[PDB]
């Protein structure tokens, strides 16, 4: 009996109680996919701590799968700390937990469910190299993750055989709102169509109203943002210029029960590939991490076998820092109706989208020429 | 080289290149990093 | 009103110290519009139950900020984390005293957190200043692969990346060298480092690794004359001195682990901030309770930010002020030396002034002149291609 | 029209209006950053002379 638990908190997913029985197709590995399910209303730290280690103390939970919402990544930190303290592979999968922590802990076994930063940067570069040919600028505050975002696209810029003329990157000290007007003069000095930026939501509002003050919001431009600027909503604020493009996770069609099944399969396939090949013991814990963490500390960790697991015809391996190689991404844009229209899919560095011509929304040029 | 060294107090050892080619830029197969070929590479890598 | 704070320590006598300190704060500051008061608890060997006791603290009082020190345990890394995670659920600004690990400064993981001491990362600024002083302009940078190492490397590079360009170029790292924590037989790395021009290296890793590389160099004698190097603070303590080559350069914090002055400074600055907070517009509560209330303290960020910008008057540790991320600035540093199996203050680093005001530095090989690095190679290595009228090839 | 004034990608601009209008236009060109040194202005003997 492999202890797999599913926790759905503050959610509306009662019908998923039937979704667990869809895991009866787990005969391919033929190792016990023993599974139960729990639930809960509104959540705090204390509730989570108590509830989960009560469960693991009750019925020998080998692993657990989380799912919640309301976007308070504090739970994403809490679950990681728990994982570290108990040496137990948990797998948080939904909007609440699925917010990538940059630097997790060492003794953790967390393995979140979503895309990194560099992957978003590479998708941006693919989109750009399709039509608009130059990374004409990068304007970013120094919110964390800063130095890596620039480094990734720069490393891809240099290491290519096509044009890629980057004009200038320039940060801004948003913490003191005086010199931003001069740096925004210099932002007008970004005489360049395709600009890129990376900051928080309120910073995006501020920068967009400033670019309105210097008129860079016009149609002689185009903007791109990662899956952090306002993507976590269907309510766009003001100041957001239309035509704006982003790249977010596919939270619009990817089935929550499909997610649950995927995670269940993940843990089961891992347990099989560990035991059947070694006949080892993924020994359960006596209690939640009260005193006896030492007896389990001696056991070698199956994380190596949890890293690389396929199933269903999909490569679902992670990286060492807990994010998906080969995730499922989509591209979205802000049309005139101020609603996030879904445009393109992405898999294996491929792109499929709206027809080969770009929409090029309205605020008289760009004739269309025919030949043979 | 002899005259230059006598003028500048060197000490050295000469070795021919490994693959006869002068040098040009190339993106190798089964990777993404474009690499300097041949003798230019033997310089830029650290071998000379 | 009755505004409350709290902290978790390990002495249990600094409990009474902190009580007397907040008593003084009551008597000292303000025109008595409100009252101030606190409550202290202590650590425990279970991290989970420790966070639980923090939740108990947070229910037992409408807290306004929390403080915490380091217990006598050596697990310095993972001790002060659970309170920060538990508070971030409500953006309760928390102040740290006796921890240095640089993972904490990340504004995206411990989004509500401040401290009274700069972390190990900032240690590189004094290195850069010493480099400017003694004109050493070819430096080897040997570091570990922990997040700490990468933080130190990134900070040092972005600091030395002056390159304004509207005699010669400024000091520049010749190369860097990664290195895996806890591993033995690093000799392969030192063997690669040996044949460079530079005669000066820099190290930053844990103390056991320091001992390992010290012995490894002792086998290869990168410790002879002409070689000089300098380290952080934890490379000259514990298991270090038993293997340090006589004459290295280290440094330490001016005050260090005398946390009582820190207690005083912290309570003073928190009081100074709160008596400027309470009037703005809509404080109205901290979240009473640590259960059921699944919402955030709607004023946390603003109180935290104004606490950050709060320039203090005068503490037991001089004028204290916070960086753009909540870390004490302008703190002093004291340069040391391994004066033949002994430590000695050879100069003090006053904030930005470096003050060599002592007898004499003694460099490793036993010499007495400040050596220069980069004894440029006299031997060269030349490549050439077989081309008839310019280079002939004959057996 | 001041966005279009930024669309005057051009060093030597000329203008002709009253004094208060000159103040207004100059603060606007400050708002769109055309007051910088990548420019030069000329006025007749009516603007504030
Ligand atoms: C899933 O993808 C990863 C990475 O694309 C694969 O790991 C590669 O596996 C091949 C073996 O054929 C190695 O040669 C590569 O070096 C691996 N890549 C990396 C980055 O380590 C993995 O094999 C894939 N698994 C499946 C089932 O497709
Ligand atoms: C990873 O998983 C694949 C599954 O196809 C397997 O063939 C391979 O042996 C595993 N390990 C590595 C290192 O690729
Ligand atoms: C291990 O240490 C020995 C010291 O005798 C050394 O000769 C050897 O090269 C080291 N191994 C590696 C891989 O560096
Ligand atoms: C801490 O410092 C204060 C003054 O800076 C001093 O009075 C006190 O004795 C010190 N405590 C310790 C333990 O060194």
């Amino acid at each position: 009996s492999i202890g797999i638990a599913v926790i759905l908190v503050g959610t509306s997913d009662e019908v998923a109680i039937k979704d667990a029985h869809e895991k009866d197709d787990f005969h391919h590995l033929s190792v016990v996919p023993r599974v139960e399910l729990v639930a809960m209303n509104e959540t705090d730290p204390k509730s989570i701590i108590t509830r989960i280690c009560d469960l693991m103390s009750d019925r020998k939970i080998q692993g657990v799968v989380f799912a919640d919402d309301t976007d308070q990544e504090a739970i994403a930190q809490i679950l990681d700390f728990i994982s570290a303290q108990t040496l137990t592979p948990i797998l948080g999968i939904h909007g609440g937990s699925s917010m990538i922590m940059a630097d997790k802990d060492e003794s953790s076994m967390f393995f979140q469910f979503g895309p990194s930063i560099e992957q978003q940067a590479s998708v941006m570069l693919n989109i750009m190299e399709e039509y608009d040919w130059y990374i004409f600028s990068i304007v970013t505050t120094y919110f964390p993750g800063y130095q890596d975002f620039v480094n990734k696209i720069r490393s891809t810029i240099e290491n290519s055989f096509v044009g890629w003329e980057l004009e200038e990157v320039l940060l801004l000290d948003m913490s003191l709102d005086d010199g931003d007007s001069k740096i925004q003069n210099q932002l007008k000095k970004l005489q360049s169509p395709i600009i890129l930026l990376y900051c928080t939501k309120e910073e995006a509002t501020y920068i967009f109203e400033v670019a309105n003050s210097v008129g860079l919001t016009g149609y002689g431009y185009t903007w791109i943002v990662p899956s952090l600027v306002a993507g976590d909503t269907d309510t766009v604020p003001s100041e957001f210029p239309t035509g704006l493009i982003s790249v977010s996770y596919d939270e619009w069609d990817y089935g929550l029960p499909a997610r649950v099944r995927d995670g269940i399969a993940i843990i089961t396939t891992a347990a099989s590939d560990m035991l059947s090949e070694h006949s080892f013991i993924p020994e359960p814990k006596s209690s939640c991490y009260n005193t006896h963490e030492k007896r389990i500390y001696q056991s070698n960790m199956l994380n190596r076998y949890l890293i690389n697991v396929t199933f269903e015809g999909r490569n679902l391996s992670f990286s060492e820092d807990g994010y998906q190689m080969h995730p499922k991404l989509v591209i979205i844009l802000l049309n005139k109706e101020r609603k996030w229209e879904r445009v393109g899919k992405w898999k294996d560095k491929s792109l499929q989208m709206k027809y080969y011509v770009w929409p090029r929304m309205c605020p008289d040029d760009h004739l269309s020429i025919v030949t043979l | 080289l002899i005259k230059l060294a006598r003028t500048m107090q060197f000490t050295y050892e000469v070795h021919l290149v490994a693959d006869g080619k002068f040098g040009t830029q190339e993106r190798v197969q089964n990777s993404n990093k474009k690499e300097w070929n041949g003798m230019m590479g033997e310089l830029l890598s650290g071998q000379a | 009103k009755i505004v409350n704070i709290g902290a978790v320590l390990s002495t249990r006598k600094h409990e009474q110290m902190f009580r007397e300190a907040v008593n003084q704060a009551n008597k000292r500051h303000g025109s008595w519009k409100i009252q101030l008061q606190a409550t202290s608890v202590t650590h425990k060997p279970n991290a989970i139950q420790m966070a639980l006791s923090v939740c108990e603290d947070l229910i037992s009082s409408q807290v306004y900020a929390i403080l915490v020190s380091h217990p006598p345990t050596p697990n310095d890394h993972f001790t002060p984390t659970p309170v920060s995670y538990t508070a971030g659920f409500y953006r309760i600004p928390v102040l740290g005293l006796t921890t240095r690990m640089s993972i904490y400064s990340d504004k995206s993981i411990h989004l509500s957190f401040l401290r009274t001491v700069p972390p190990y990362s900032h240690q590189s600024s004094v290195w850069f200043e010493m480099m400017r002083v003694y004109n050493w302009n070819h430096i080897i940078l040997l570091v570990s692969d922990d997040h700490e190492g990468r933080a130190a490397q990134k900070r040092l590079e972005t600091l030395l990346e002056e390159r304004e360009s509207k005699n010669k170029r400024g000091p520049k790292a010749e190369k860097v060298l990664q290195f895996d924590p806890g591993t033995k037989n690093v000799t392969a790395l030192l063997m690669e480092a040996r044949e460079l021009e530079a005669r000066v290296i820099i190290l930053s890793a844990s103390e056991d690794d320091a001992a390992t590389v010290y012995r490894a160099a002792a086998m290869l004698d990168m410790t002879g004359s002409g070689y000089v190097w300098l380290v952080g603070e934890r490379e000259i303590s514990g298991n270090a001195l038993r293997y340090a080559p006589d004459g290295i350069i280290g440094l330490q914090l001016i005050n260090g682990k005398n946390e009582s002055a820190h207690i005083s400074d912290a309570v003073g600055v928190v009081a100074q901030a709160v008596h400027e907070l309470l009037e703005k517009e809509n404080i109205t509560d901290p979240p009473r309770g640590c259960v059921g209330n699944t919402n955030i303290w709607k004023t946390g960020p603003l109180f935290k930010r104004v606490l950050m910008s709060s320039k203090y008057a005068d503490g037991v540790t001089g004028r204290v002020e916070f960086n753009e991320d909540g870390d004490r600035k302008f703190a002093q540093y004291s340069i040391m030396n391994l004066q033949n199996r002994k430590l000695v203050q050879v100069g003090i680093y006053n904030g930005t002034h470096v003050i060599p005001n002592d007898r004499k530095i003694i460099w490793p090989g036993g010499e007495t002149e400040k050596p220069r690095g980069y004894q440029m190679s006299t031997r060269l290595k030349i490549v050439t291609i077989h081309q008839e009228p310019f280079v002939y090839v004959k057996p």
